[PDB]
RNA sequence: GAAGCCAGAGGAAACUCUGGUGGAGGCUCGCAGCGGUUCUGACGUGCAAAUCGAUCGUCAAAUCUGAGCAUGGGGGCGAAA
RNA sequence: GGAGACGACGGCGGGGGCCCCGGGCAGAGUUCUCUUUUCUUCUUAACGGUCUAUCACCCUGGAAACAGUUUGUCUGGAGAU
RNA sequence: AGGGAAGUCGGCAAAAUAGAUCCGUAACUUCGGGAAAAGGAUUGGCUCUAAGGGUUGGGCACGUGCGUGCGGUUAACAACCAACUUAGAACUGGUACGGACAGGGGGAAUCUGACUGUCUAAUUAAAACAUAGCAUUGCG
RNA sequence: GGUAAACGGCGGGAGUAACUAUGACUCUCUGUAGCCAAAUGGAUUAACGAGAUUCCCACUGUCCCUAUCUACUAUCUAGCGAAACCACAGCCAAGGGAACGGGCUUGGCAAAAUCAGCGGGGAAAGA
RNA sequence: GAAGCAGAAUUCGGUAAGCGUUGGAUUGUUCACCCACUAAUAGGGAACGUGAGCUGGGUUUAGACCGUCGUGAGACAGGUUAGUUUUACCCUACUGAUGAACUCGUCGCAAUGGUAAUUCAGCUUAGUACGAGAGGAACCGCUGAUUCAGAUAAUUGGUUUUU
RNA sequence: CGAAAGGGUCCUGUAAGCAGUAGAGUAGCCUUGUUGUUACGAUCUGCUGAGGGUAAGCCCUCCUUCGCCUAGAUUUC
């Protein structure tokens, strides 16, 4: 929500767009947009 | 201008009547319960700017300001003043009444 | 709403900020014009051997256009199909 | 030596014609009520005369406490006002 | 009507949006843009109020409507003339107020060609062609 | 002899006895956000597009499930008036070796002359 | 009809085609499988033993890229994009509508052709039969509903050139 | 039977015109404000469920008017 009323992902009546900005989020996470890695085991 | 004037009739697209909002400025509970049945994360400005008169949520403090001093909200303040239609009115009307002993 | 210009406020100066002014662009919405995207479109011995309607592209320029003149088939011309 | 003789675009200023407004004479229409009303004519050629009209140029003089000045910041001791 | 893409290969078609004033406007970016992004508040009629202009016009002392020598910048005043915008307020009708007409639906992304432009007149308008930029070769 | 080293070929690194091209013969190869670079480390490229694709909100006669209204036709009349196509013709069923019947065989049957429609054959695609 | 088939729910088999057999999701794909509702979501033919109704995939004229092959024109293991067939007034069939002859008309008969209903639920039976328990029927009777069919417009919605 | 008309039944929504100590306000004349007054002024109120329409596929009307009528032509055991 706080995404959506920041980035402007308003429907109708500025009802902030979690569907929306949750795909954003998705697709940023994997198309390397945000940083993220699994860590190796320890020997 | 009205949004979408063709389908403003439908059942689907009804506003609140002016006795239901002569009752919630009459009575704090009832208006209580009306904004029970929103959601007020989906409100316009989070539920916290609401005109009662037009029964109206609005985006911002400085929104609801600026739709005080148009016409709309001037036009329910008259109808207001000159009362709702209710059916005690429409009992009054025909000159029946309640007789309850 | 580009350069140039005026004023005010700072800054040692260079410059920085604010308000104006100005009127640039193979910029943009869009009328004519030019073009020709779409539609189970009209028409299908048609009004028409390519027309009609709505919709659409472009619209100050690599824009549109007349007349005069030049290039002629082993050729010409071709932002090349 | 000059004229013939020359791009595109932008805003600004002058002039003609058109459009608009007021009065007046004459005519027409409206008129249950209202409307001193609504409408029509009221023009002046080429060619000449005369008096004038931005730019620019000339004379005096010598400008800082710089000045003049366009919507648009150009002009001036190479002489401004 | 009620439902709202359940239709269909596919929201094809239609519907929705639309003028203007005001609030407000993200990521990204070649810093120029994106942008009318998004999302909101309003608009009728009447009766008023306010603001924004033009033209003309100064007292003495001499010579006689002009020449000097002065003197003063409250003309900050009078007279006359003129037009269209902008802002503010009350009242009033309402089912509608850009009342017909005219008039962006918007958003998240992917592929793709840099862009403006051009061609298969009469089935293909495009990742095709051209383009600026870049690189090579030949020639005194 | 030298290369645009263009096409092309091309797992490396040491050696030597060859001694120059071709060598040949052994050996053996596996930071939950840093460092270094002239802020950045990019093509995961902005803007633009009647280019191709997926989704969301709004929206609605796309359906669900159809109904109704208007104009112009179609229709009827007066006048006017073609063309395509055409061996002959046009109800079917079973059989008709060459996987074909409309005509033959055997049956069902079968009654003048007509109008609006219709799209199963038959005709109909500059097929 | 048979089965440890108590009841309930079923399983296997027989006669039977009278009557039904549905939405929907998914095109990185042999589109076949998932979900639900339901009494149930049975299977086929009349095309596919070539073949003009409408419209998507095999699918493929001419424009264009990308991959593979080729010195090349070009071809293909391939992948992508955009792309012209456009009757009916003829005969038959079918659906309806007239009709000569028998004077006109009224009331009838009925050969022949067509033929129509379907499924579920609830109340009662009954918490009964049956059962250790948990559970748990049916016939007669009654009332609704699904799908189909034939009408109708009092009411309610829709439609407005009643311009 | 037809054309009108009247009544009913429906549809809309309160006609034209006149008036009003209703009307935000503005400008004049004077008693300079004491509905001071007059003028204009969206709108409001009254006359007024009024006006308008009503079969074209609505109803009634010997007893509300006006008109029409025993044809013409063709054919038939
Ligand atoms: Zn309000």
């Amino acid at each position: 929500e706080m995404l959506a009323r920041k980035s402007g992902r308003l429907l109708k009546g500025g009802e902030p767009d979690v569907d929306g900005v949750a795909k954003q989020v998705l697709n940023d996470f994997m198309r390397g947009k945000i940083p993220w890695f699994t860590p190796a085991p320890e020997p | 201008g009205v949004f979408a004037k063709r389908t403003m009739t439908k059942t689907r697209r009804r506003l609140r009547d002016l006795d239901q909002i002569e009752r919630d400025l009459r009575s704090p509970r009832h208006l209580q319960q009306y904004k029970e049945t929103k959601a007020a994360e989906d409100l316009p400005g989070l539920g916290l700017y609401y005109c009662i008169e037009c029964a109206k949520w609005f985006e911002s403090e400085t929104s609801l300001v600026g739709h005080r001093k148009g016409k709309p909200h001037k036009r329910r303040l008259k109808q207001l003043k000159e009362g709702a239609y209710t059916h005690e009115e429409a009992m009054a009307a025909i000159g029946y009444r309640i007789d309850n002993g």
